[PDB]
This record gives structure tokens, C-alpha cells and sequence, in this order.
């Protein structure tokens, strides 16, 4: 794990910018800025609350790095991807339509590019009377 | 494929007044095919029950293997069962696995039993066991399971309390009453198994009155623990009875359905995002617009966004709390107290 | 007019004190006339109480055909009732139904049986199906339906899943003990019906002790099963029970009537509005200041309106919530955040 | 229906003016304040959040269809009708008095045009004792 | 009167130890004279429970004289019950003509009985009419009638319910089973009463079985009653147990002492300020710096002020609840609104 | 040190399921040593069931005797248990008290008895007593114990009208059965004792019938009694139950875990600064940067900062509640007003 | 009752001051604002919200003629201002200090002047011990 | 105790600073901003919630009196203190570590001077592993 720990602080490094250890709102928003993002205020602090385990509002090294330790491909996670596919879910099959899926990834939530949706719909066998299995997509993002 | 979602709407998770009317009939011909069960027993109807029970058995293992063999086809509408190896996981689940043993056990009894008083002895519990036939998809056995559980800790105590009274009460109603005799002669508590059948019965406000304590010192034990270690055993109705009441009561806060629409649609997208990271040559890092260390702080970035919204989605769910109230003043009080600095900036950038 | 609804409020909505000694008077000669046909079938008394209740029922047969032809002239004060399809529609209840057949059938009776020992066995059941006359306007029934209609789910849970329990444990006592002899000489357990009969004395915890166990191994899967499937049936006491005390607790937490005063009265003019708005001679135009698309976006707008003022309608006259505080937060920080953008524009338009 | 998806078309570009297929808050806001209105920002949030089935914030085309489609003259919306009329009610009887009602229709709430109180009190038989039947209103408005 | 106050707290609202102390033995010295009136019952023991309670009841009525005439003299230290009219008040609340009744029936019987039997079937019961006297002030009785008052409506409901299936369930049985022999030649269910007895016995899950039904149409119609009408007997357990429950959770949720004395302070001077209004010659107007219209305009205002702070002293009384949030939040968006009209109107003012 | 640590949580804070492994198979063999202790009393295994009891409990003298040694040396992982006076403060906790007296009794009993029958009659109460090994750290206990103590004033006004009714009813069925002959020829309520303990058995259902009224005077007053007085006895089942039900509810909306870390730190650091202030040579002083004054006013705020961080403190640990809602728009709407307060003073400052 | 309701109209009048018939917050604040009180935007909607029973508002004049019948010697009223002496009162025996009493009155709450003070201490007998019998003040204050 | 209430008196007369007898939240506050400390409004208005027992908003001189009176030494406050440790404390022995301690010191809460630190923790006996027994502390800083 030590070129892990080694990348991890090199990741690390890119947010502090100074030798404080600590990552404040202000000093995680001149990076998103610099991306071209423009995050409102309470938005960074929601970003923040998820990684601390001290409550003083900064985050530590030892907290970044037990946020890039845990791992995605989980026994919850899968199960929340899979219950956020069902709101979408007519009759409850498995089985979601394509314009269906294209109309919800392009418009609802955080409004994705349209080249993006075009590769996720061929990402999963489509055809077959444009129903597409869900739990392709699952297995394939919690394959990590 | 449009068929097979039909019929599985049908008979597996029912609704309307259609499903109604075939549920009903299925419970009420196993419920009089259980009565002929009963009066099988008794020497004025043995004859006739038995000749009526050898042909209404065999409708009914006719009836029960064709239902069973439409539903097992007609789960493939699912997405989990579609396949061979989908079908054997749903002849998996456990009420499948009751239905399967009644109907081929049935085949067993009426094909040994056919050329017969044993076979009899074996129809009545199979009688008896296709009652949980009517509870379909399990949600009577759910909501019982899923109170006990939350409320283990409490069934515990008051199960372990009780069954501690029930033998030290026992014990000192034997010592006391080992020697009395019966008005009619006998010995009521002749050893400790007759005062724990005792104590059984009395705890439980049974009272048979087939035993009970002869002499004053018993009378008292038996007064004692009568009044105190009784609500020990009343107790697990009144903590499931009341967990029943809460969990109803709960049920009326919910947020709406379309509250939880963004939230879901969000989390989806921040996790193929997520995914969709770690092919470099992707199209969705065409947002953040050479590349060097950007990949690095996109990646950190899109984690922190798929937490965020992981946690959203799980607030989504859950019914209106205290939590949410505190959770939204923080976020609307933020908001608003940097829209106050953002004007005083400008009041002294201009002026000054 | 005014004296039938000074009438029908004695009767049907009764209130105070003076409707209290109508109500308890009557209550009291109903209950009186029960106990004289309990007196009638002792055999020391069965000479006496015939004779003083065939002269006690024609005054009673008398007062409440007086008191129900009252009761449905008087009925014309609402609205609902007045006419002759009115009068049959309050016949209708059922309330008024059991009224009728009451005092039609003593008319039948007492007719009958003048010149009747078939009629005293008529009169016993009147006299008991009487006791439904006291609970008026069915207040008493309304509570109990409203809920037991809320906690359905789970009172089909604890009633399906103890009938199982008694059905599973009556079988295993009747296999345990069909040979087992009393000492009296008899035989207990003969059929499966006297086992099943056992099951129900003791899973609802009565036990009359004519049918106990004899063996070890009846006494063991009833002492097992007198500790477990008992609570399944002293659970919808404890559902019903908690689910009236927080029915209770949330009816102090109401709204006060004024603050649906001015909702009621704008869901009735929105609804006027849009009814108003599809004749096109209407003055309900002249608020808009010509009018040819305008028409049907007013239209759209009037039926927005009266949605909006039928969800306020119906948020007042619900209790206190979680739900209320989120909604006046969001109304109310979206107001405040709205008026510090005006005054930045403001500030931004004089000065730069 | 053909026709009446036609004139719900033809309805729904009224308030959109471009081809977003959407409805904002501001977007409807210009619609009532060129008919001389002057509503405030929660009431135009009120509105639009009891059309949409999204979330999303905006009034897309079968969300607006979906509001022109349902009934007023419903099984519901009658008894909450009847139910209104009942708060102004002495004795519960189903009678209100003529100037009550006047009193109730120009002062509370949304307040009325005198011109539309004298016509909403003579579409219903007012004599008798000064007393109004409000059941006859609830089925002439429900009437639809 | 340092010290009338000082015994009146140890006697009549005692707290600490050494009030558990005296409190705890005089219930002791009931109840032990308690079971030797049980004692004097029993031929073994009737002449030594006989020769040791003339003399225990001796000491008893001197005791408990002393401790009323201790107790309505040190009663005094109220304002209630200074003077004569006071102590005749005293001795009008329910507590004290209990204990009165008991000290002079116990001299009557004593002085009757010096010089027997009957004087002994006199002391049995004033034995048991003693043991009122430990529940001092009547919070055990203010507390159980608080919560049988609040909930009132259902247990109306279920006592009616019950009742009501009580008299069909017995009469049923009474045809059922109104010929029926038992084993041992008599016959059980002989008059109504007879299956009115069983009834009472069975729904309240007694079951003594010295009434049991023998026919099968019996045994069907008690089945039934059973599994139904029983919970109807309880659920008054149910209601009140979660009533009880529900309102000690509530007590936790109390607000501070603290916050309700500005608001009692301010209720009783605005009180005595709408007082001093009405004599034209009070300093009372003096804060309002001639006086002719404005006498009524003051008057107005301070009735108004009246009524608000008895409001807020309502409020501050009760515990927390989603009214007072909403309420809070209504004043302080208010005061927040106002405020950035004044920063507006200032900077339209100066700037324009 | 660390192999302490490591056996003290596998016996005595035990978790996963290798202690549940452990825990399980100690709970199976003082089981099966109850259940030959109860064999040891049938006269058909009196024989085998002594022959191997002896040699049943000389394993488990050894193997509970090796168990408390462990476990009382490896209790000095904990600083409260290290040291001599800590290992005999763990010996004095009762559970260890208990675990003592069932091994030191057992030596003296298989001592005493090596060389026999009262040596039994010593042994099956210890087989007993040994039940009370399971529970280990006394959850169960202090569970049932926290919700009687809170619940406290209505148990004892449950207990105190429910004996109450007891007494005052049993005595006036003594009144009127004194004089009545069973139909065996003996006379039931002979005594008051007797009335006494068919009242125990009325009031709490259990209803053994040996002691039934015969009278229609008992019959009536004994109808009145167990339809009212029985809900007195079946409410602390009703209260706890409740009681549980809503404490399990509560643990639901618990805080979570990191907001007590920065409350808990400012605990410690302030109590330590207040602690430091009293040594005038400490380097505490040099945050506030000659002398004279400030010392006490120094000590007067730290003392301040002290009782604040003290109240945060104990609010960190309560689950949600609306006076955290109150408290937390009390401070938002407090530094809002002030901040709106100094963009006013700017504005009239610069511009006037 | 007709001299009274000439009185009340007389004193509605005086808040009024044009024909309308309602009472608005601001309508009611120029009056106290001309006897030198300077009441605060929620003192005034506090003063409003406890007389109206329309929930629009404002004050009519039925509403203003039902706060004005209404009786201050009450059942209910007289055991209010009992319960709130008792907060003031050490061993609730029913008397309070003399000092402790006009400590209470000048400084908690709204605070009085001090001839108002000692107007209300020698309005009850005041000596025997320093101690007042608080039930005087109430038969006195209710005696309307 | 008249030497104490000598200073107590001493001590209230430099936060009153006129003859009020009352501490109002900004008379606290120029006491602090005399000292370099800077405080919050809401900081002021929490310290003087706990100590009056009156509401009205300020500190009488007998809440002062109430205020020094009352013993840290206390039988709740030693709890109070040994229930706050136990949250830094893994596997609940009674021992926690010392750079631990000091990592908890120095960044959380009021974040002290490291100098103050390094008196705390040479305070208690640090060796033995590096371990510290809490419950010294516990005793020591309440031995007052
Ligand atoms: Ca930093
Ligand atoms: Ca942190
Ligand atoms: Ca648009
Ligand atoms: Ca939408
Ligand atoms: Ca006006
Ligand atoms: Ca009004
Ligand atoms: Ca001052
Ligand atoms: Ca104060």
C-alpha cells in the first residue's frame, strides 16, 4: 500500500497548497473553481461533512485517506444503485425502457452530456424491444 | 413476454377484486378440504370422510401442480429469474419449497396409498401443511420478523426474566407441597416435573386446576408470584403491540414519491461517473472544459460527489424528523448569512 | 322549522344535560326490561316475569313507535332528509333499519301471541336486540372501523399466524394423546375435534381444565406452545390499544378553527372561479383590466389557483407536523432571499 | 382526444414562447403580470409544485397535460367542496344565510368582485326564508 | 407558625427519608392489624385474633385521634385553612372524612362492644377501611382519574362493545346448550343467568370450568366468542397502560423553570394594571407621559395587552411542540422582513 | 497486557461469534444439569439421575472455579480493577458475588456429601441458582430496571388500587358464601384466608375453580369485580410494554457520533483551564496577551466557559428534539439581526 | 346594552379613523405610537391575532365588540392569576414578602413604576410579619 | 464566608463598572474585548443563559453570588468529566495514549497553547507504554 499511500498524498498535496494537513471550504472551492465548476457554499460544506470523523470541519489526512481506502464495489452500495434504478421502474421487471433512460439521464438531477448518455446506453445490450437490463449496469459499475 | 407479466400479476402479487375472488376460493376449498380433515376422526363420520377426502386429494394435487408449474413459468416476466439457473432460483425461495413438497408428497401418498390407514395418517398433515399456501409473497411472515427484531432486546430481557421467576417459583412451591395429598387421595406435586407443569400453567394465566397448592405456605409462594411474575409473560405483546402502533403511526409522515426522484436519478449518474473515471479516454471529461494532474483532483472530486449524494438519496427515503429541520436551517442560514457578506463586500469595494 | 331542529337536536345530536337525563332514562328501562327477560326463564320467577313483561313490552312497543315516528318527522331540519325521498333516504341508515324491525316485529309478536310460549322466545331476543338503540349516531362503531381499518395489516398478521400456531399444536397434542384414558375412566382426546377445541380454551388463555394433557408428551408441546402462540392472540389488544392512545395524543395538537376560516373560504371561490370562467358573458372577466388567446390562459391559471387553494384547505385541518415547519421554512427563506436580491439591484442600479 | 391535445398544444406555448418544452417560475411570472396580477415568488412556486410529478422544478408538456386531463367533477373534489361550505355553517343543517354568504365570498380570502357575488347568490333559489341550499351549488360547480 | 408549617410538611406532603420512615411504619401497624382481622376468621385462631384486636384497636383509635387532631390543627399554616371556616374546609376534602368515619366508628364499636360478636364483624371491616389512609394526598386517585378522563371515548367504546357481545354470545349459548346433561346428572346452562355467569366468566378469560358447554353447537358459538369478543375486555388495559406511558414521555420534554417567570410576572401585572385603569385617580396613568378621549383608547389597549400575556402564560406552562417552532418563526421572519424595510427605506431616502 | 485484553473481552464484554460460541455451549450444559436435576426427583430415575449428577457437578465445580480465577485476573486490563483493592472491588460486584457462592458451595457440598440425601436436596438449588450465570454483564437487569424507575408513579398507582379492589371485594364475597355448602358437602369459603386466595386467583385470571361462588350475591359482586378490577392487574404489562416500545423508538433518532467530539474535547480542556487558573506561576496566563484585577475576572469567565461547555456537553448526547430546533434559530436569527445591525452602521457611517 | 354598544362604537371610532370598519396593525400602532409607546411589528400582530376569529387579520367591529363583553372576573381568569403568584411563592403556603413582591413587580417582565408599586402594596394589608395574602389581591383584581 | 462575599463583590464591581447591579451581554463583552478575546454575540448570550435563574436577560448580583457558590468538586461534575474522556479512548480500559492526547488537546474544540499541553500531560505519570490513566486526571482536576 505504499504506492498507494504514495499517490494518496501526492492526490493530497493538490488540495492543500500550503503545509497545513487541513482542507477548508474556501481551500477545496478555488479547486473546483479552477476546474470551471462553480459549487455554492452549502454545497461544499455537504461535500465536507461526508469525509470528516472530527466534527471541526476541515479534513485531515488521515480522514482523505480513509475516504480512498473504502471501497465502492460494496455489499450496501450495489444495493442502493439497485433500489435507485426501481423509482424509474415500470411494473417492477427489471427492465427500463431506452428513450425512458435517455429522457431521465439528460434531464433529471445533474444533467448529463449527451455524449455521455450515448455511451452509457451502449454500454448494455439495448435491443431485444428496447428494454435493457439494470442489473448489467449494477454489476458493471460495482465491478469498479 | 406481455402474457407472462399478466398471469404473474396474477397469482403472485395480487391486487384488485379479481385476484380477490381466486385467493378466496383457493383459501376457502383448503379450508373445507381441512374440516374433512377433522371429521375423518370422529367413528359416526370416518366412513364418509374418507371417501370424500381420497377424491377431493386428488383435485387438489391435480389443481396445486398446475398452479405450481404456471407460476414457475410465469416468473420469468422477472429480470431475476429469467433463465434455467433464474427458474431454480426461484424454486429457491422457501414458500416455493412448501409448495413443492406438498404437492409431490401428495403424489407419494396417493400413489402408495392407492393399493391405506397410514396413508390417512399422512394426508392429515399435509392437510394442515397447505394452509400457508394463502400468504403469497411472504408479507405476513416479513412485518412480524421485522418487529421482533428491532425489538430483540426487550423480548430477551422479559423472556429471560420470566423463565428465571418460572424455576426458582417452582422449586419453592415443590419444597412445600411434596407431601400434601389430594382430597381425592393422590399426590398432586409428586416430583419437580409436576410443579414445573405447575408453574408453566400458572404463569401463562392458563389455570387448568388440575394442580393446585394444597397447603398455606404454597398458597402464599403461589400468591407472590402469581402477581408479580405474571407481567413478565404480558409483556411481549405489550412491546410488539405497541411497536405495531409506532411503526403505523410512522408510516403517515412519508415524503412524497416525487421528492425522491432527483435524488434518485442523481445518485445513478454520480456513480457512473465514478465508473466512468478510469477509462482515460472517455468522453466524460469533456464537463471539465493539458491533463496531467486534473485527473488526480477530478477523481477525488467525483468520489466526494457520489458520497454526497449517496446520503441524499438515503435522507429521501426515511419519514420527516427533527433531523431535517436542523439539516435545512443550517443550509438555509448559510446561504443567506454569505449573501449578507457578498453585499457588505460590494457596499465597501464601490464606496468604501 | 325552528322547533323540528330544537327536536332533532334532542333526539339525534344530543347534548347538555337535559338530553343526558333523556338518554340515561331510556337507557335505564331498556336494561331494566332485559333483566325481567333473564327473570323469565327461572323457573321460580317464570310465572311472574312473563306477566309483568307482556304489559311492560306494549308501553314499550308504543314509546318507540311514538319516539321513531318523532324521530323521522323531525329528521326534515337538515337538508339532506327534506322531501319525501328524503325521509326515505334517513330510513335508510342503519341505525334506523334495526329501529324498525324492532318495534315492527313487538307489533308482530304481541299480535300473535295475545291468544305463546314461542312468543316468549320471540320477545327474549327483541328484548336483547334493543341494546343497539342507545349508541345513537353510531359514534361508538365509527371509532372502533376507523381503527381497525388503520392497523388492517397487522391485525391479519397476528390473527393468520396464531390460527396457524393453533392448528399445527391442536394436531401434534391429538397424535400425543388418543390413547392416553382419564381417571374417571374416559378418554380425553377421542377425535381431532376435541383436540382442537383444547387448542382454542388454551391459546386464548381461558383453560377450563375439562380437557388437560395427560402425557409427557402433551404436556410438553403445550407448555411450549402455551408460552409462544399465546401473545399472537393478546396482540390486538396491545395493537388497538396503543393505536387509540396515539390518536389521542395527536388530537391535542390541532389547529386552531380560525386558521381554516380563510382557506375554506377561498377553496370556495376558486371553485366558483373556474366554474365561472366557462361562460364567456360572465362579469368574473372583468377582474383582467381584447380576449382572444387570453381566454384560455386564464383558464389555465384559475385551474392552477384552485388546485393550489385545495391542498391548503386540506393542510389545514391536519394536526401539527414536521412537514409544516419545512414548508413555512421554505416559503419564508425564499421571500427573504428574493428581497436582498432587490435590494442588491437596486444598490447595483444606482450606484455601479 | 386528437383536438384536444391540439388545443392543450396551442395553450401550453402560450406560456412557454420558446422552444424549451419547460415553464419556470419567471416564466409564468411575466404571463400573470401581463394580465395585471402582480402574484409573489412562493405563490408562483406554489403553483408550479402542484403540476409537476418530477421535481425538477418546471412544468415540462405531459406534466401540463397530465393537469388539463384530471376532473374537477370528481368524487373527492365534491365533498371537499361540501366540506368548505360546512365552516361557515350554524346548526350544520345545510342552510347558510344569504348575507353571510355576501360577507363570507367579498371580505375573506381571495376577495370577490361585488358583480360576481350578486351573480354567484342568484344562481341559486335565495328566497325562502333567506335561506341558501349549498348542496345546489356543489352540484352546479361540480357540474363542470 | 414556623413550626405549624414545619409539622404540616412532615404529615401531609412528606418528602425524604425521615417522612418515609413514619409513613412506612403506620402501614406497617395497618396491615399487620390487617391479618390478624384475617386471623379472627380461622377456628384455630379466633380466641387469640380476638384477645390481641381489642387491645391493638385501642391503641389504634388513640393513635389515629391524636394524628387528625394533630394534623387539622397544623393545617393552619395554609392560607386556605386559616380560621374556623378553614378547618371546617379541611375537614370537608374526601381524605379527611374518610379518616374522621374510621377514628368515631372505631369508638362506637368500642364503646358498644366493651360490654361482642357482632361488634367484631364491625372491626373487620374498618380494618379494611383503614388502609385508604396511607395514600395521603391523593395523587395515586388524581392520577389514575386523569387518565381514564382524557380517554374517555374509548373506553366507552370497548365497555359498550363488549358488553354488547356479551348478552348475544350468552343467549346463543343458552339455546344452545339449555337441554344438555352433564356426567354428573345436573344440568349446567338451567336459566339464562346460568349462561349469563359462563359469559361473564369467559370473556374475561377466567374460565373457572364449573360451566362449560357440551353440545358442539355450543362449543362452535364459544369458539368464536372467545377469539373475538375477549380483546374487547383487554383493550382497557391497552388504552391505559399506553396512556400512561406516552404521558411520562412527554414529562421529559418539560421547559425550564425559568421561562415561565417573566411571563407569570408579566400576566399578574398587566392584570392589576387593567385593575388600577378604572379609578380615574391612580398613578397608573402617569406612564402615559389632556385625558379625555384617551381614557378609552387605554383602556382598549391594556384589555389587549391582558389577553396576550395570558396567552404567554399559557405557553410557557406546556411542553415543547411544532406550535411553538411555527411560532417563533413567524416572529422572528417578521422582525427580520421589517428590518430590511427600514435598511431600504433609509437607502431610497438618502440616495434615491 | 495485551493478552489481558484480549481473554477479558472474550468472557466478560463478549461479541461476534466465537463468544457467542462460548457463551452458548456454557448455557447448554447448565441446562442439561437442570434438566437431570429435575429427573432426579421421578422415582422411576431416581437412581441414574444421582449417579450422574455427582459426577456432573465435579466437572463443573472445576470448570466454573477455573473460569472465575481467569476471569479475575484477567480483569486487570481495565485502570479501575488493577491492583489488589481493584481485584477485590471486582469481586464485589454482585454478579461476581454470586458466581462466588455458587462455586464455594458446590466444594462444600461434594466435600460434606462424599462420605448423601440432603447433600441432594442442596445441590438442586444450586443447579438453580447457577441459571443467573448466563446473563453476564447484567444488561437484562439494567434494562428492566431503567424503565420500572421511570415509570415509577404509575406502577405503584396501578399496585395500590389493584390490591385495593383486592381487599374490599374479597371480603364482601366472604360476607355473602360464609354459609354455602359445595355439592361435595364441604363448605368453600370457610375463612377469610380462603375468600382471600379465590380473590388472588379472580383478579390476575388464572381461575384454578377450586374455589368457586355459589351464591347469586358472589356471583354478582364477583361479575363487577373481574369486569373492572382485573385491567388493574393487566396495566404494568401495558405501561412497561409501552414503555419499551417508545424507548426503542427514541434510540432511532440518536445523534451521530462525531457531533459529540468537538463538545467532549471543549469539556475536557475548559474543566483543565479552570483546574490551571489557581496556579498563578502556570504558562494559562499567557493566552491573555500588569496583572492585579485580572486574575479574578479571569476566573470569573473561565468559570463561565466551564458551565457552557458542561451544558453543550449533555446536550450532545440527547437524541433530537424540538428544543434544538428553538435553540439553534435562537443563535441563527440572533447573529443575523446583529450582522443586518452592522451593515446599517457602515451605511450611516459612509454616507450618513 | 345599547348605552354600552354606543360607548363601543364610540371607542371603535377612535382606532378606525376612516370608514373601513377593520383595524390594521399599523392602524392600531399610529394610536399607542401618540401615547409614547413604541410598540414592535410582532407586539402589534400578538395584540391583533388575539381578538380577531376570522383569521384575516384584522379587527371588525363584531370582533372588537366580542373582546370588549367578555368578563375578566371569570372561573378560568381567577384561577390564572392564582397560578401565576404561585411561581413567585416559597412553601406555596400562600403568602409572599413584601420586598420580594416589589422586587417582582419593578424589575421582571414588563417593569412598573415605582408609585404604581407602592400604590399596589398598601392596597392589602401588608403587615403581620412582612407577609401578603395573594388570594386578597385576586378577590381584589377580579372584583372588576 | 463575608471575606468571600468581600470578593465577590470585589469581583462583580469590575464587570458592572456603574451602579446597575445587573450584567447586560455587552457589559460582558467590553470585559472581553479589554482581554484580546473576541467573542461571538451568541458566546455572550450562552454564558449568561447559565447563570441567571430569573430570564430576564442579565446577571443580578445574588445570580452572581449563586454562580461562585456552587463546587466544580462535584459528585455529577467528576462523571461529567470521566464521560468525556471515554469518547477518545479505544478498546474502554481507562488508558489513552499520549500523543493521542495531545493530537486531541491541540486541534479540537478550544484549540489550547502547546505550551499548556506540555504542563497537562507532565502532570500525570506518562510512561509505562505511553499510556495514561484518565481517571488521575479525573481526580486531579477535580480536587479544586
Ligand atoms: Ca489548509
Ligand atoms: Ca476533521
Ligand atoms: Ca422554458
Ligand atoms: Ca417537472
Ligand atoms: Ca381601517
Ligand atoms: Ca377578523
Ligand atoms: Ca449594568
Ligand atoms: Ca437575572
Amino acid at each position: 500500500t505504499e504506492e498507494q499511500i504514495a499517490e494518496f498524498k501526492e492526490a493530497f498535496s493538490l488540495f492543500d497548497k500550503d503545509g497545513d494537513g487541513t482542507i477548508t471550504t474556501k481551500e477545496l472551492g478555488t479547486v473546483m473553481r479552477s476546474l470551471g465548476q462553480n459549487p455554492t457554499e452549502a454545497e461544499l460544506q455537504d461535500m465536507i461533512n461526508e469525509v470528516d470523523a472530527d466534527g471541526n470541519g476541515t479534513i485531515d489526512f488521515p480522514e482523505f485517506l480513509t475516504m480512498m481506502a473504502r471501497k465502492m464495489k460494496d455489499t450496501d452500495s450495489e444495493e442502493e444503485i439497485r433500489e435507485a434504478f426501481r423509482v424509474f421502474d415500470k411494473d417492477g421487471n427489471g427492465y427500463i425502457s431506452a428513450a425512458e433512460l435517455r429522457h431521465v439521464m439528460t434531464n433529471l438531477g445533474e444533467k448529463l452530456t449527451d455524449e455521455e448518455v450515448d455511451e452509457m446506453i451502449r454500454e448494455a445490450d439495448i435491443d431485444g424491444d428496447g428494454q435493457v437490463n439494470y442489473e448489467e449496469f449494477v454489476q458493471m459499475m460495482t465491478a469498479k | 413476454t406481455h402474457v407472462q407479466g399478466r398471469v404473474y400479476n396474477f397469482l403472485e402479487r395480487p391486487t384488485g377484486w379479481k385476484c380477490f375472488v381466486y385467493h378466496f376460493a383457493v383459501f376457502l376449498i383448503v379450508l373445507v378440504c381441512l374440516i374433512f380433515s377433522v371429521l375423518s376422526t370422529i367413528e359416526q363420520y370416518a366412513a364418509l370422510a374418507t371417501g370424500t377426502l381420497f377424491w377431493m386429494e386428488i383435485v387438489l394435487v391435480v389443481f396445486f401442480g398446475t398452479e405450481y408449474v404456471v407460476r414457475l413459468w410465469s416468473a420469468g416476466c422477472r429480470s431475476k429469474y429469467v433463465g434455467l439457473w433464474g427458474r431454480l432460483r426461484f424454486a429457491r425461495k422457501p414458500i416455493s419449497i412448501i409448495d413443492l413438497i406438498v404437492v409431490v408428497a401428495s403424489m407419494v401418498v396417493l400413489c402408495v396409498g392407492s393399493k391405506a390407514t397410514s396413508a390417512i395418517r399422512g394426508i392429515r398433515f399435509l392437510q394442515i401443511l397447505r394452509m400457508l399456501h394463502v400468504d403469497r409473497q411472504g408479507g405476513t411472515w416479513r412485518l412480524l420478523g421485522s418487529v421482533v427484531f428491532i425489538h430483540r432486546q426487550e423480548l430477551i430481557t422479559t423472556l429471560y426474566i420470566g423463565f428465571l421467576g418460572l424455576i426458582f417459583s417452582s422449586y419453592f412451591v415443590y419444597l412445600a407441597e411434596k407431601d400434601a395429598v389430594n382430597e381425592s387421595g393422590r399426590v398432586e406435586f409428586g416430583s419437580y416435573a409436576d410443579a414445573l407443569w405447575w408453574g408453566v400453567v400458572t404463569v401463562t394465566t392458563i389455570g387448568y386446576g388440575d394442580k393446585v397448592p394444597q397447603t398455606w405456605v404454597g398458597k402464599t409462594i403461589a400468591s407472590c408470584f402469581s402477581v408479580f411474575a405474571i407481567s413478565f409473560f404480558a409483556l411481549p405483546a405489550g412491546i410488539l403491540g405497541s411497536g405495531f402502533a409506532l411503526k403505523v403511526q410512522q408510516k403517515q409522515r412519508q415524503k412524497h414519491f416525487n421528492r425522491q426522484i432527483p435524488a434518485a436519478a442523481s445518485l445513478i449518474q454520480t456513480a457512473w461517473r465514478c465508473y466512468a473515471a478510469e477509462n482515460p479516454d472517455s468522453s466524460t471529461w469533456k464537463i471539465y472544459i493539458l491533463r496531467e494532474h486534473h485527473r488526480a483532483t477530478i477523481k477525488v472530486i467525483r468520489r466526494m460527489q457520489y458520497f454526497v449524494a449517496k446520503k441524499k438519496f438515503q435522507q429521501a427515503r426515511k419519514p420527516y424528523d427533527v433531523r431535517d429541520v436542523i439539516e435545512q436551517y443550517s443550509q438555509g442560514h448559510l446561504n443567506l448569512m454569505v449573501r449578507i457578506k457578498e453585499l457588505q463586500r460590494r457596499l465597501d469595494q464601490s464606496i468604501g
